[PDB]
């Protein structure tokens, strides 16, 4: 299964 | 694998990317590592394309790390 999506780079 | 400080690394995944930022690719497609950005995210772009961006380093299984 595709692992959850960070938050961008800050 | 022209450029010696460039990394390499396999679409572990589909990526779907929200943005222009983001470079969606399919589960398999080869990748040049150009940066690593943070913890999170490298910057890349698929070989013989204009296809470049940023994605998660979860998505990908890394061959050889970007300089």
């Amino acid at each position: 299964v595709p692992p959850p999506v960070p938050p961008p780079p800050s | 694998g022209i450029d010696p400080f460039t990394g390499e690394a396999i679409a572990k995944f589909n990526f779907n990317g929200d943005t222009q930022v983001e470079m969606s690719f399919r589960k398999g497609e080869r990748i040049t590592l150009l940066r690593q950005v943070d913890e999170n995210w490298y910057e890349g772009r698929i070989p013989g394309t204009s296809r470049q961006g940023i994605f998660p380093i979860t998505y990908v299984d890394v061959i050889k790390r970007p300089l």
